């Protein structure tokens, strides 16, 4: 019975009222369930200094009901209490479905790749990279590669190779993993080339890198890159593998591409 | 079968409809009825 | 605690400046501690006891001022204050008639589900005591009878308890079905059934009521010559939409095979 | 000489039922359980029926490598409690066979309910269910290995939540278990629907019509319908509780059909008075209709000791005696206040007047007003015009008052012949029939 207290527009009793709200919120579920309009009254107010916690008790009643776009609105207008509060099933279920909204948002962001995409709250992705800092400090390669490709985005994936004093294998098995599952080529080309760039600029010269992108990306420029370097340091026991792979694996017209790049 | 609340809690018997109809209605069934015709 | 707390026992409400200054006072009372999360050191509940009683008399001062959302505000509040953890709530004699006024307006707005939820939240004292709830349930016998005679026959015995603002709404909520069947400028007078509105032979009060917002039926007819219900009697055009039901029925056959 | 026999067959209880359940649950998904794993209900109520005993089956539980063959045979051989119920965690943490955690946290622990000492082990059952509720909470934070709690242990889980109920009731009420329930709902809302909420919602209404009253309106926003109704027993008594609600919400014409439904969906037996005592307060709504037949078609003589008020009460209903009214009230109002009966005492007069007006209305095309004022114990012709309008009150059969002095010019109403009103409803009759054709389609879909 708190809409009687919601008759008051002074917030100086509304702090006591919201402390009542999260106290008997498990009993009075149907109290707010029609009072959503007055929740929007105290929410859209620019003078009510608890519109974020009004969005949280709105998160309570739409956690009792389970609405999605409401949780998107609480990602919007809950702000700080949407971000730092993350140790509860009450918050992790609704933000879990908001991460699901984010992964279909990334589906949208991979639907059309040239500008003009749908707008993104900086907080729905703020919880993404905030939960991803837990993934970086957790340091598990699942935690890196999973969220790095859930986003279908090469920036945080580029940042996943920048983690701590390990990665003896991501920089040699990452292409293996990405080829072992891939379905779309539209961004696979870019992932496959941005990995072999840092594999050319790895601490170790690798061979599976161009051994894979030379046949799944078949660049005349990359075969000229490995031609250029593996001739440039003047060793052929290392160009052994990939020149005899140029004949042994590759097919015709890629030999045409490299014979464009032979003498130079 | 304890259903969680309920454990806490033709001889003369088909005629009961006729009898509860006839409790205070024609309680003799004839001793006025055989004597109605000379009332009027 | 915190004086001018009980100082208006005889000069209760001549003024709204007194009652508005006590609105600010009670505002600060609500700002004093909290509602009910604190129980131990029982004096911190005894200010809630005194808060219950001064909000009882504040509801008296707010029902004197003829205010609907403030009085139901204090009714929700004092209802939750009788929904207090204190098993040791003493005899507050305001409870009987504040529940009486609650129940009175609660029936006056035609909430019989709320009438019986009030009956079922207190089955104990409503057996033989709580006479200003036991008298509205004799009134519920009278309205179980479907009252138009018994409104006057029960208004005979509520002469002075300041129930006035809400028994006036009871005299509002007395109904108009005979006006919705046979009235609207002529039945010579419908006086002898104790209906409150249908008294007062012809002042402009019941002339206003016999011409109130029209003639409650609506279109195509008056009650000077009655429709006897409303005159719907449309057609069997719905044979065509049951024919539509046949169409999607055959669709659902096709979905079944 | 009898107790060496449950050493054989009470052993084969866990062998056949539990061993087959766990082993056949390790594969063949959703035939993993629910072909003899949820034989659990009557085979484990029977375990609490079919058969010192208290420490024996609760020692030495978690051993190693799966030697429960030898360990349960030790439980057999040993027939010749302060840490003891916690010893299935004190031998070692269970650490394997996660379908067995709730199973052995239910089946050995629960026979103290039937041992009935209620003093020292109900708090130990509280602790054992703190362990089992630690499983319930920790299935999604620490047990990211496979399903094993929906497909088998959810149907086990709702049962042992009824056992939670059996423990929590015998001392007190529960409030923390309600938000705990709605959390259990949130981890069963979108992923895999369990009854669960409806279990402690039956308990919610069961203790709330005793002690809280706001919550039917919270059911209204909480009415996730759950049309699965697999047992139909829980759903039957669910209809019973909400029919008590609509009786106290004074909804009667809905109550008669939904409570007759709730009766006819009880296949129950055991004429101790389960179906009978639930059915009496069921057809209290027919006592509130204004119409009720003679209750000879409803009585089992085991209910007779309880209905010693009730038959004379329905006599008072069919009659109109105020002496019988008040006498049945004061004398025979015992044993029903424990169920709650005093909302019929206000409107038994309405029951009288509706029974009378039903008899007279279907009896008489035209009646007169100042003689229907003397059919029953009426008062006056103004009371009779009053009660004619109150006899309509909803849309009853045509009764126009002859509005000069002819008292009433009522007649019977017509056109129910066979013309459009039945064929207005037969679309919905065969809509129900095509719903049963959908039941035939799903009958084909069951394999």
């Amino acid at each position: 019975g708190i809409i009687s207290l919601l008759d008051e527009d002074e917030p100086q009793l509304k702090e006591f009222a919201l402390h009542k709200l999260n106290a008997v919120v498990n009993d009075f579920w149907a109290e707010i369930s029609e009072s959503v309009d007055k929740i929007e009254v105290l929410y859209e107010d620019e003078g009510f200094r608890s519109r974020q916690f009004a969005a949280l008790v709105a998160s309570k009643v739409f956690y009792h009901l389970g609405a999605f776009e409401e949780s998107l609105n609480y990602a919007l207008g809950a702000g700080d209490l949407f971000n730092v509060n993350d140790n509860s099933e009450y918050v992790e279920t609704i933000i879990a479905k908001c991460i699901d909204h984010y992964t279909k948002q990334c589906v949208e962001n991979a639907d059309l790749p040239e500008g003009e995409k749908k707008p993104i709250d900086q907080r729905l992705e703020g919880i993404v990279n905030k939960m991803f800092q837990r993934c970086l400090d957790d340091h598990k390669y699942k935690q890196a590669i999973g969220i790095a490709l859930e986003t279908r985005r090469l920036d945080v994936f580029e940042k996943t190779i920048l983690e701590s004093n390990d990665v003896p294998g991501m920089l040699a098995y990452s292409l293996k993993l990405c080829m072992s599952l891939m379905q779309n080529k539209q961004f696979r080309n870019k992932v496959l080339r941005v990995l072999v760039k840092i594999y050319m600029n790895l601490e170790k010269p690798d061979f599976i890198n161009v051994c894979q992108c030379l046949i799944f990306l078949d660049d005349p420029q990359a075969v000229s890159d490995i031609l250029e370097k593996l001739v440039k340091e003047d060793n052929l026991l290392m160009a052994y593998q990939i020149c005899f792979d140029l004949y042994e694996s590759a097919s015709q017209q890629f030999l045409s591409s490299v014979i464009q790049n032979l003498r130079t | 079968m304890s259903e969680k609340k309920q454990p806490v809690d033709e001889d003369n018997w088909d005629d009961d409809n006729v009898e509860d109809d006839f409790s205070n209605q024609l309680r003799a069934e004839l001793e006025k009825h055989g004597y109605k015709m000379e009332t009027s | 605690m915190y004086e001018q707390l009980k100082g208006e026992w005889n000069r209760k409400s001549p003024n709204l400046s007194k009652c508005g200054e006590e609105l600010g006072r009670l505002k600060l009372v609500l700002l004093e501690l909290n509602f009910l999360p604190t129980t131990g050191t029982k004096l911190t509940k005894q200010q809630l006891i005194l808060a219950r009683d001064i909000l009882e008399i504040g509801a008296q001062w707010s029902i004197l001022r003829k205010d609907i959302p403030s009085f139901e505000r204090y009714m929700a509040q004092l209802k939750c204050y009788y929904f207090d953890y204190k098993e040791q709530l003493p005899e507050s004699a305001y409870m009987h008639q504040l529940l009486g006024l609650n129940l009175l307006f609660l029936l006056s707005q035609n909430r019989v589900a709320e009438f019986h939820t009030e009956l079922e939240r207190l089955p104990a004292k409503d057996i033989q005591t709580n006479v200003y709830i036991k008298h509205p349930v004799s009134l519920e016998q009278y309205l179980m009878e479907g009252s138009y005679n018994k409104v006057f026959l029960a208004k005979g015995n509520i002469p002075a308890e300041s129930y006035t603002f809400f028994i006036d709404i009871l005299l509002d909520t007395i109904r108009d079905e005979i006006a919705g069947c046979i009235e609207k400028a002529y039945e010579k007078i419908l006086f002898t059934e104790a209906t409150r509105i249908l008294f007062f032979n012809t002042p402009k009060k019941m002339t206003d009521y016999a011409k109130k917002r029209g003639w409650v039926l609506g279109p195509n007819n008056y009650y000077s010559f009655a429709s006897q219900q409303q005159k719907p009697e449309d057609t069997t055009i719905p044979s065509t939409e049951l024919a539509k039901q046949v169409i999607e029925y055959a669709r659902q056959l096709e979905m079944i095979v | 000489p009898p107790p060496p026999a449950p050493q054989d067959v009470e052993m084969k209880e866990e062998a056949a039922t539990g061993g087959g359940s766990t082993g056949e649950a390790d594969g063949k998904t959703a035939a993993a359980a629910a072909e003899h794993s949820q034989r659990e209900l009557d085979t484990v109520t029977l375990e609490d029926i079919k058969e010192g005993k208290e420490p024996r089956f609760v020692l030495r539980a978690l051993r190693m490598l799966p030697s429960t063959s030898r360990r349960l045979n030790h439980y057999v051989l040993y027939k010749a409690l302060l840490p003891f119920l916690e010893e299935p965690m004190d031998t070692e943490a269970d650490l394997q066979f996660r379908p067995r955690t709730g199973k052995a946290a239910s089946t050995p622990l629960l026979p103290e309910v039937e041992a009935y000492l209620q003093l020292l082990v109900v708090i130990f059952m509280m602790n054992s269910k703190r362990y089992k509720e630690a499983q319930k909470i920790s299935d999604d934070l620490m047990q990211k290995i496979s399903t094993q709690n929906r497909r088998a242990l959810d149907l086990v889980a709702a049962k042992c939540y009824y056992y939670h109920a059996r423990v929590y009731e015998f001392l007190d009420k529960l409030d923390v278990v309600r938000s705990f329930l709605h959390a259990r709902l949130r981890t069963a809302t979108l992923r895999h629907d369990a009854d669960g909420q409806a279990t402690l919602l039956n308990l919610l209404l069961r203790n709330y019509l005793h002690y809280s009253l706001y919550d039917q309106a919270e059911k209204l926003v909480s009415k996730s319908v759950f049309p699965e109704q697999a047992n139909n027993n829980e759903w039957a008594r669910y209809l019973y509780y909400t029919g008590r609600i609509k009786a106290i919400q004074l909804e009667y014409s809905e109550a008669r059909r939904t409570m007759t439904n709730a009766l006819r969906k009880a296949p129950q037996h055991t004429a101790v008075g389960f179906k009978q005592t639930v059915h009496k307060l069921l057809i209290v709504v027919e006592l509130l209709l204004g119409e009720i037949p003679d209750r000879l078609q409803f009585r089992q003589p085991s209910l007779k000791r309880s209905l010693m008020p009730y038959f004379l009460l329905t006599q008072a209903v069919r009659t109109g005696n105020l002496a019988k009214f008040n006498q049945v009230l004061d004398q025979f109002g015992e044993k029903f206040q424990a169920d709650g009966t005093y909302t019929l005492i206000i409107r038994l007069r309405h029951n009288v007047i509706k029974t009378g007006v039903r008899m007279i209305s279907l009896s008489y095309s035209r009646i007169s007003l100042a003689d229907i004022a003397q059919k029953l114990q009426l008062d006056s012709p103004e009371d009779a015009e009053f009660i004619v309008a109150k006899a309509i009150r909803d849309g009853v059969i045509e009764a126009s008052i002859n509005h000069e002095k002819g008292y009433v010019q009522s007649k019977e109403m017509i056109d129910i012949y066979s013309t459009r009103e039945p064929q207005l409803a037969f679309h919905q009759r065969i809509s129900f029939c095509l719903d049963i054709h959908n039941m035939s389609v799903k009958a084909m879909r069951f394999p």
